[PDB]
C-alpha cells in the first residue's frame, strides 16, 4: 500500500483511437470488442515496480471530452506525463497530434513529459500511417514513440512503463521529492474528513 | 454523425449549469451541454492576466511588458466573480456526494475581518479569540454567549429548548430582545455571522437568520480559522469539475458553439431544440443562464461593481494572511449594503509569486460607483493594477414550467456560494418535480 513516487499521467488524442481501451488493458487486463461504456473511465490507479522503486500511477482518461475538443483545462493541472494516442489506420488521428501538442504547450507545465502512441497495430491490412513517418514526427516533437494494440496487448504495458521512466528519470530532485508519500500532504482540506 | 435527441440541453458552463448537468447525468439523463464561449465557466470563470486586460482595459499591454511585471500567464487564474465556500455549506455536501472532490482541491481561508471605524478586526474563530476580541465589552459578551448557547441547544423537535421563542412567529429583532443584545451586537451577528448585506432581516421571521448563524458556527467549527474554503487554481475549477462529472456519466460537451437559433413548438413558445454550426439538437427541456434568453429574464434592479486589484504585498493589518474576507458593514459607511473584499494569493495558485488578488464588491448605491469603493481601496495599501467591471443582476421572469426553459440567476453580491446552491436545488425541483436527493457516488 506504501509507494516511492506518485505520478499523475494523462491520456489524450482524438476520439476513437482507443485511449479508454488502452487504460483498461493496462489497469484491469481486459479488452472488450467494440467497446462502448455508459459510464466512462475516470481514472485508474496502478502501482508498478521501476528500477527497484515502487511507482504509483494515477492515470486519467478523457471521459469523452475530446470529441469536440472540450477538454477541461483542469484536466492538465498537476500532470507529470501525457500519452498522446492516434490510430495507425486513421491518418486524420495522426494529423490531430499536432493540435494536441499545441494544447499541451498551452495548459501543461513546460517540463511535462510526452509520449506518442500509434494504437490498433493489430489492424495490419488497414494501416495507413507509416512507422518511419510517425517516428520522424515524434523525433521532431521531442517524444518517444510506440505502436500498440489494446486488443492483443502489443506494447501496452511497455507504453505506460516508458512514460513512468521518462518522468522519474527527467525530474529534478526538488520535483521528484514532491511526488514521495511523505510529501503527499499538500496542506489542502479533506472534505470527507471528520 | 451526431445524435439529434437528448433528455436535456444545457446552455452556458457557469457553475449552476455545470452542477445541474452533472446531477442530471448522474440521474441517468442524456445531456448535451453547449457554450458559445471558447472556455468553461460562464460569468464566474477564472481568467488569465492577458484576458483580464482584454476584458477591462482599453489598450492591453504587450506580452513582454506583462511578463516582466507579472510573470507567465499560466500562473494567473483570476476569478471574475468572488465567492468563498462555507465549510458546512450545501456545495461542500454536493462535492462530497459526487466525488467532484477528485477534480478540485481546497484550502482554508485564513480569516474573516470586520471593519469598524476605519480599522479591521479578525472575527473570532475559536473561544480564545472570542475571549480576546475588543469587538464587545464583557457584559455584552455574556449576553452574546447566552444567545449562541441557545443557537446550539435549540432542537426543532423539542419545544423545551426554545426559550419561549418561535422561529417562524418571532422576528430576528425579537430574538435579539429576548437576549438583551444592543445595536452594535445585532450588527455583528447579522453582518459578520448571518452575513446579511443589509438590515432587512431584523423585521423578518427569525428562522433564516437562525439557520445562517448555525451554518456559520458549524462551518467555522469544521476546520477552525474561518468559515470558508477556496479552490486551488480558482473558482473556474468548480464548473470544470462538474462538467467532467457530467461527461463521465454520459454528457456531451461543445464549446465555441454559438446558438444560431432556438427552436420552439409552433404557436406555443415552448422549447424543442437548438440549431448550431454542428447541426440541430432536440430535447424536451433546456437549462440555461440569462445570456442565452435575455428576453425571458428581468433585472433584479441591482448592479454590482467588482474591482479586481493586483497587489505585490499582503493586505495591511491581517497578520500577512494568505487569504481573507473583509466585511465593511453598511452602518460603518452610512450605506444601504455591505462592501466585501475577497483576498487570495499565490497560496491558492491564482497569481504569480508575491502577488495578491483583492476583489472588492458591493451593490452600487451612488452615481459614482468607483468612489463608493474608496474606503475598501484604502485598506489595501499600494495597488499595482485595478480591473473594474460592473454587472447587472438578472433573474428569470418565470420558473420554466410553462415553456421548459429553466433559467438560472446571475451570480449575486453575496460573499459565498450558498445562494448559488439554493438556485441549483430550486431549478432541480422545477425540472424534476421532486427535491434533490444526493446519493453517495459509488
Ligand atoms: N482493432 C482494435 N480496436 C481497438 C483497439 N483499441 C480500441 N479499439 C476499438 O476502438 C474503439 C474505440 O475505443 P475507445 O477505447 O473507446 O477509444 P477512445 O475514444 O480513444 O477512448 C472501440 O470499438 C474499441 O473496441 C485496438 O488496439 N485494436
Ligand atoms: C462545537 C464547537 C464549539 C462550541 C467551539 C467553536 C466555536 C464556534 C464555532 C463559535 C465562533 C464564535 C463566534 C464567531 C462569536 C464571536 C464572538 C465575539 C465577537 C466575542
Ligand atoms: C455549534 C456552535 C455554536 C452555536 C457556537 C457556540 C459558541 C459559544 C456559546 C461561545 C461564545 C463565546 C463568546 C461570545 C465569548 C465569551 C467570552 C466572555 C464573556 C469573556
Ligand atoms: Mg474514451
Amino acid at each position: 500500500s506504501e509507494y516511492d513516487y506518485l505520478f499523475k499521467l494523462l491520456l489524450i488524442g482524438n476520439s476513437g483511437v482507443g485511449k479508454s481501451c488502452l487504460l483498461l488493458r493496462f489497469s484491469d487486463d481486459t479488452y472488450t470488442n467494440d467497446y462502448i461504456s455508459t459510464i466512462g473511465v475516470d481514472f485508474k490507479i496502478k502501482t508498478v515496480e521501476l528500477d527497484g522503486k515502487t511507482v504509483k500511477l494515477q492515470i486519467w482518461d478523457t471521459a469523452g471530452q475530446e470529441r469536440f475538443r472540450t477538454i477541461t483545462s483542469s484536466y492538465y493541472r498537476g500532470s507529470h506525463g501525457i500519452i498522446i494516442v492516434y490510430d495507425v489506420t486513421d491518418q486524420e488521428s495522426f494529423n490531430g497530434v499536432k493540435m494536441w501538442l499545441q494544447e499541451i504547450d498551452r495548459y501543461a507545465t513546460s517540463t511535462v513529459l510526452k509520449l506518442l502512441v500509434g494504437n490498433k497495430c493489430d489492424l495490419k491490412d488497414k494501416r495507413v500511417v507509416e512507422y518511419d513517418v510517425a517516428k520522424e514526427f515524434a523525433d521532431a516533437n521531442k517524444m518517444p514513440f510506440l505502436e500498440t494494440s489494446a486488443l492483443d496487448s502489443t506494447n501496452v504495458e511497455d507504453a505506460f512503463l516508458t512514460m513512468a521512466r521518462q518522468i522519474k528519470e527527467s525530474m529534478s530532485q526538488q520535483n521528484l521529492n514532491e511526488t514521495t508519500q511523505k510529501k503527499e500532504d499538500k496542506g489542502n482540506v479533506n472534505l470527507k474528513g471528520q | 454523425t451526431i445524435d439529434t435527441d437528448y433528455d436535456v440541453i444545457v446552455l452556458g458552463t457557469g457553475i449552476t449549469e455545470c452542477i445541474l448537468s452533472g446531477l442530471l447525468s448522474v440521474d441517468g439523463k442524456k445531456v448535451l451541454h453547449i457554450d458559445k464561449q471558447d472556455h468553461y465557466g460562464g460569468e464566474a470563470a477564472s481568467v488569465t492576466l492577458s484576458q483580464l486586460y482584454e476584458k477591462f482595459k482599453q489598450n492591453p499591454i504587450s506580452k513582454e511588458e506583462r511578463e516582466s511585471k507579472f510573470g507567465k500567464d499560466r500562473d494567473w487564474n483570476v476569478d471574475l466573480i468572488p465567492k468563498f465556500l462555507m465549510a458546512n455549506g450545501e456545495l461542500t455536501n454536493i462535492l462530497i456526494h459526487t466525488d467532484v472532490t477528485r477534480y478540485v482541491d481546497f484550502k482554508q481561508v485564513s480569516g474573516s475581518y470586520v471593519f469598524k471605524q476605519g480599522k479591521i478586526y479578525k472575527v473570532p474563530a475559536n473561544e480564545i479569540e472570542a475571549i480576546s476580541s475588543p469587538l464587545m465589552g464583557i457584559f455584552e459578551k455574556r449576553r452574546m454567549k447566552k444567545f449562541l448557547e441557545w443557537i446550539s441547544s435549540y432542537k426543532e423537535d423539542d419545544l423545551s429548548t426554545h426559550q419561549g421563542l418561535d422561529l417562524d412567529k418571532n422576528t430576528m429583532d425579537e430574538v435579539y430582545y429576548k437576549f438583551g443584545l444592543g445595536n452594535s451586537t445585532k450588527e455583528f451577528i447579522g453582518h459578520a455571522m448571518a452575513l446579511w448585506t443589509n438590515d432587512d432581516y431584523l423585521q423578518q421571521p427569525a428562522r433564516p437568520s437562525f439557520e445562517r448563524i448555525l451554518l456559520y458556527c458549524q462551518s467555522v467549527a469544521r476546520y477552525g480559522k474561518s468559515p470558508y474554503l477556496y479552490p486551488m487554481y480558482g473558482l473556474g475549477e468548480l464548473p470544470q469539475g462538474f462538467a467532467r462529472l457530467s461527461a463521465i456519466y454520459g454528457g456531451t460537451y461543445m464549446l465555441d458553439t454559438p446558438i444560431d437559433e432556438v427552436l420552439y413548438k409552433k404557436d406555443t413558445g415552448k422549447f424543442e431544440g437548438v440549431k448550431t454550426k454542428l447541426g440541430t439538437f432536440k430535447a424536451p427541456l433546456v437549462i440555461a443562464d440569462p445570456t442565452y434568453f435575455p428576453e425571458k429574464c428581468k433585472s433584479t434592479g441591482q448592479r454590482v461593481i467588482r474591482a479586481i486589484c493586483i497587489l505585490n504585498h499582503p493586505v495591511p493589518n491581517t497578520s500577512n494572511a494568505d487569504s481573507l474576507q473583509i466585511i465593511i458593514p453598511q452602518s460603518q459607511l452610512g450605506r444601504k449594503s455591505d462592501i466585501y473584499v475577497a483576498i487570495v494569493s499565490d497560496a491558492h495558485n491564482v497569481c504569480s509569486k508575491g502577488h495578491y488578488l483583492a476583489i472588492i464588491s458591493t451593490i452600487i448605491e451612488t452615481d459614482k460607483p468607483h468612489i463608493e469603493l474608496e474606503p475598501a481601496f484604502k485598506l489595501l495599501g499600494p495597488i499595482e493594477e485595478k480591473f473594474m467591471g460592473i454587472a447587472e443582476l438578472f433573474e428569470p421572469r418565470e420558473d420554466g414550467s410553462k415553456d421548459n426553459i429553466y433559467l438560472s440567476r446571475s451570480y449575486d453580491a453575496s460573499s459565498h456560494f450558498e445562494s448559488m446552491t439554493d438556485d441549483v436545488k430550486d431549478i432541480y425541483f422545477r425540472v424534476t418535480g421532486h427535491p434533490l436527493v444526493l446519493k453517495q457516488r459509488q
